[PDB]
């Protein structure tokens, strides 16, 4: 049925895949985006620019502790499925096998 | 509209962005848009069903040890267990009635049995530098075209060294390196076909032209769903719906074969493992993060501390390196519901072992492009794992399945069912024991299944129209030989056969006939018989007490059961018969077939001729098929040493009186293999096939499956049945081999 | 030639072939022009049309020529057939005489 | 010689030792080969007998 | 392939080769050179002579903790490859096998 | 390679007696006589 077997002769993983890089409970790159957004708010107003940071940051931390590095998935979605055009025309995202007809 | 179509296609994004490949820089190595040179290894995996538990762990340890030297941060591995439906094996074409009907029945016998076979491909890339940050800074600078050539040369040398080391490490495995193959006055790329199969979903041969590989690689339009977990490929052959899956949680144990459950299954899929090795600095940093977060224990667990403490010592001084791993499984199906239920089955199978998967959503195209070996950036969920754990996830275990098509002499001779469930494409030619060796030795213990199996193989191998010469025992295959076009030539006592001892160069041949004729000697008759041969008191006695036409038929036999007492009959009989058939060896395909080794032992010079002549015929369409009803006493023969050494395909039939000693020293097979073999009780049909180093407990069956009614009696061998059928053949007297119906009436008494 | 030169991975074979063709252009006096090839099969039913396309592709791939199926811009390709319809050509490529 | 050095470093890294090519001390290491050159030892380390 | 084997019957080194002689995080001899340089600065000015010591000393400590006794390598380079003359003429450092022609 | 020497190095009563027959036929102290025996290799090496 399966070559798998219940044996204690194991190579432990140590579960270091949960302790992926983080600084204050969040990966730095999404937190870099949070800082960029806080600066964007600071362009509009300084009173609540720093104030908006703890809410978003806490949301990031609590999401990451649930399912780590989901932000990479979010970025991949935004980059690939979102940016594609003519999604409605084909009924789904499509990529022409052939190159640009003009290409000039 | 015509202008509307133009403006739409101008908006459309080509697929060439996601396919980072370019010219073959070397015959075995592919380039990349980012100079990440690639090489694909086609591996014939090791057989795991032998179920030698400790040996699996030993294999994993050895793979890790051999990989250690290659393990360096500039490396990666992508493993793809592609499991496919097979169409390459073609339906056979037949002339004789009996063999054609047997083929028809056997083909009908596989309605409802899965014909999918899984083959394993390992792709190894060599990124020049794996800097976390410095790579980005270096990427945006121009370089000297001669120094780019320097990078080319150094990378090619390193990758060639890697391939050589891996090939030396994978001796027990298939270890075949895919390279350029030319066909029709124009070059082709075998590795390109694999990458196309990954990206196109179908095997499309890829000619190599002056343009870059990426632009013309894709011939099928992919349509990834929006807000969906499956995608659709639009192709001329058909529309293929593929669904993806991802692993999100791991366990510590990593007992090897945790993913083997997926191999034997009913859904066609592609399984991906990428192991982007990680440098020891970052490795110990990652380890230290878990170490620290455990030290923040608050009495979380006492054991885990001494479970992790050994990690530092093993990482510094062991032969393993950390890595980045993601697993993605792509099920191909023809309808949306079918692929979804396949995904449910696969998730159930993964949840069976301690891993917990989760379907990939919002990253379908990312996971799909991650399948390509060179796509670093599209990794959906990279995780840090131990190298031992990586080999545990991908231990190159595979149910043995011979090549269906492309084998020497063409397609696989037969398709045999397997106990595990993966169909086995039987074929005589095996990789290791240049032109492939076709030797076979059908050892067994007093089981008529030997005769039935041999007759079935002959009837099915009739597809190649090969010349076959048989030396049967106990009238076993007289009916089988007569069934196809052939002459039995029974050597019954009291009537010398069609040939007389004389023959019609020729004097050189009959010289040894004189020498073997010398019995009850041998010095004065060295040439005194030779001169009379130019043109012995007991010699004329044998001549008076002796108590042919070839090439008009394709199959031959010889009722040689009589000469089990006096070799001076048997030895000249084999000498004359072998010399006779020697002419037809070079004419076309040949398969000698035997049933004993002690009569061949009676020759005492058949070894002397065979030691070179087996190579000579083997070069030109020569095949031996050996059999033994007493394997225990077989290896005792002086010639038996050469018999065991030369054998290519080893087939064992259930022997209750099995020997550990013989089957270990000769008939080389593992201890677990021997336990499995002896586990076969007497009269069990299943028979182990050690075709090559890999082995599988294939079985053959003939029972009603919702047939074989006439062939069940014909394949077997019975003295009563054979003599009675000889009575019918005497009555009918018809060279029209289709004569079978007349005998079918006399089946009334036996089949009453 | 310059575009092929500017790349991350240098292919010495292709660049040498293109340079040889450049040298041949003056000496072996063959003219170059824009070229495009389209095959327009005919079948009564679309399924028969797809089967004919598959057979044509297989026959072409027996030779070292790989057909690229047209899913869209079939209008442009078909209107390219009429002589003097330069503009609707799908993808002209300079090809030696 | 450079590819030979790469092979040798791979072979040493196979066992638990970690080598590093000697640079800026090539002549020092070369004179260290002579049995009597005490002072030119490039990287003396304390080890058990 | 190798007489080496994975066995626990080992003669541990104890990794005392990392704990080579040091006093304040640095070997005394390079630190003696640092003190000599500090005195050289004290010849010019006393205000920043002692002040320059902690920066250089910290650099020494952090370098040594990374790769110990690299200063011996630096000294060997300075003594042998640097001091050699006519490096440009030969294209590399050269040492004539023959003795001085005059030697008088 | 080694085509002739493979047979010469080995020891076989049949081979030795037959080669003695050749040596009797040739009868040449010129040890270079090997080619004449090389013809009689036809039966054994057929």
């Amino acid at each position: 049925m399966k070559p798998p077997q219940q044996q204690h002769e194991a190579f432990p993983l140590f579960k270091g895949a949960t302790r992926l890089p983080t600084i204050w409970g969040v990966p730095m790159i999404p937190l870099m985006a949070m800082v960029m957004g806080v600066a964007v708010i600071a362009l509009t107003v300084s009173i609540w620019w720093w104030a908006l940071v703890p809410p978003l940051w806490f949301i990031m931390a609590q999401i990451t502790k649930n399912d780590d590095k989901a932000f990479r998935i979010w970025w991949l979605w935004i980059d690939t499925k979102f940016r594609n055009r003519n999604k409605g025309f084909w009924g789904a995202s499509s990529y022409s096998p052939a190159n640009y007809r003009k290409r000039r | 509209g015509a202008i509307e179509s133009r403006k739409l296609l101008a908006s459309e994004t080509p697929v060439g962005q996601f396919i980072p490949y370019s010219h073959h820089v070397t015959d075995t190595i592919i380039s990349t848009k980012n100079a990440e040179y690639l090489s694909v290894w086609k591996i014939d995996g090791r057989s795991h069903q032998s179920a030698s538990e400790a040996d699996v762990f030993q294999w994993i340890r050895e793979l890790n040890n051999t990989l250690r030297g290659i393990s360096s941060a500039n490396l990666s591995l992508w493993t793809h267990i592609v499991r496919r439906r097979v169409y390459e094996y073609p339906d056979a074409e037949f002339d004789n009635v009996f063999c054609r009907q047997l083929d028809e029945k056997y083909r009908e016998s596989f309605t409802g049995y899965n014909l999918m076979v899984n083959d394993l491909y390992l792709t190894v890339v060599y990124r020049p530098v794996s800097d976390k940050v410095l790579s980005f800074f270096a990427k945006r600078e121009r370089e000297t075209p001669d120094q780019k050539k320097h990078r080319q040369e150094s990378c090619i040398k390193a990758l060639e060294d890697i391939n050589r080391t891996l090939g030396q490490s994978f001796k027990r495995y298939g270890a075949e390196l895919l390279s350029v193959y030319e066909k029709g006055g124009h070059a082709f790329s075998a590795p390109l076909e694999f990458l196309a199969r990954l990206v196109n979903g179908e095997h499309i041969p890829m000619p190599i032209c002056r343009d870059r590989f990426s632009d013309y690689m894709a011939v099928n339009r992919p349509m990834f769903s929006k807000w969906g977990e499956v995608g659709e490929l639009r192709s001329l052959t058909g529309l293929r719906r593929f669904g993806m899956l991802e692993i999100r949680e791991y366990d510590d144990a990593t007992e090897p074969g945790q993913l083997n459950v997926l191999l034997e299954s009913d859904y066609e899929f592609v399984l991906t493992h990428s192991f982007s090795v990680l440098s020891r600095p970052a490795a110990k940093e990652y380890l230290q993060r878990h170490q620290k977060n455990l030290i923040d224990a608050r009495d979380v667990a006492t054991d885990q501390i001494e479970e992790i403490d050994e990690a530092l010592n093993q990482l510094i001084s062991g032969h393993f390196v950390m890595g980045e791993h993601h697993c993605t499984l792509t099920v191909y199906g023809e309808t949306v519901q079918q692929v979804r239920d396949n995904l449910a089955h696969a998730s159930a199978a993964m949840l069976d072992v301690a891993v917990l998967p989760k379907p990939v959503d919002l990253a379908l195209e990312a996971g799909y492009w991650a399948q390509l070996p060179a796509n670093w950036q599209w990794r959906p969920r990279p995780a840090p794992i131990t190298s031992l754990n990586f080999l545990s996830f991908s231990p190159f275990h595979n149910f043995m399945s011979g090549k269906p098509t492309g084998n020497p002499w063409g397609p696989a001779v037969t398709i045999l069912k397997t106990v595990s469930g993966t169909p086995l494409y039987f074929n005589f030619h095996a990789s290791k024991e240049k032109r492939l060796l076709g030797n076979t030795m059908l050892i067994g213990q007093s089981s008529s299944g030997k005769t039935v199996l041999l007759g079935f193989l002959l009837a099915q191998a009739q597809k190649f129209k090969p010349t076959i010469v048989a030396f049967d025992k106990d009238r076993g295959m007289e009916i089988s030989i007569r069934a196809m076009g052939g002459r039995y030539l029974p050597l019954k006592t009291g009537e010398p056969s069609g040939f007389n001892p004389f023959q019609l160069h020729a004097n050189l041949i009959f010289l040894k006939q004189f020498v073997k004729k010398l019995a009850a000697a041998e010095e004065e008759i060295d040439q005194a018989i030779t001169a009379m041969m130019s043109d012995p008191t007991v010699h004329a006695r044998l001549v008076k007490w002796c108590e042919l036409d070839l090439s008009t038929h394709q199959i031959y036999g010889f009722d040689i059961t009589e000469f089990l007492d006096n070799p001076e009959a048997r030895t000249p009989v084999m000498m004359y018969l072998l010399y006779r058939t020697e002419s037809m060896i070079d004419g076309r395909r040949f398969m000698y077939v035997f049933d004993e080794f002690w009569k061949p032992l009676q020759d005492e010079y058949f070894e002397d001729l065979a030691k070179n002549k087996q190579k000579t015929i083997r070069k030109q369409n020569g095949i031996f098929v050996f059999a033994t009803q007493e394997p225990s006493d077989a290896l005792e023969s002086n010639i038996a040493k050469t018999l065991i050494q030369q054998c290519a395909t080893y087939i064992f039939l259930a022997n209750p009186k099995a020997d550990y000693e013989d089957y270990t020293q000769g008939f080389k097979l593992t201890d677990s293999e021997f336990e499995l073999v002896r586990g076969l009780g007497e009269f069990s049909r299943r028979f182990l096939i050690k075709q090559g180093d890999q082995s599988a407990l294939a079985e053959m069956n003939l029972g009603k499956f919702r047939d074989f009614d006439d062939e069940l009696l014909v394949l077997s061998g019975t003295p009563d049945n054979a003599e009675i059928a000889e009575s019918i053949i005497a009555e009918v007297g018809d060279d029209p081999a289709v004569w079978l119906p007349i005998f079918l009436d006399r089946v009334k008494a036996e089949r009453s």
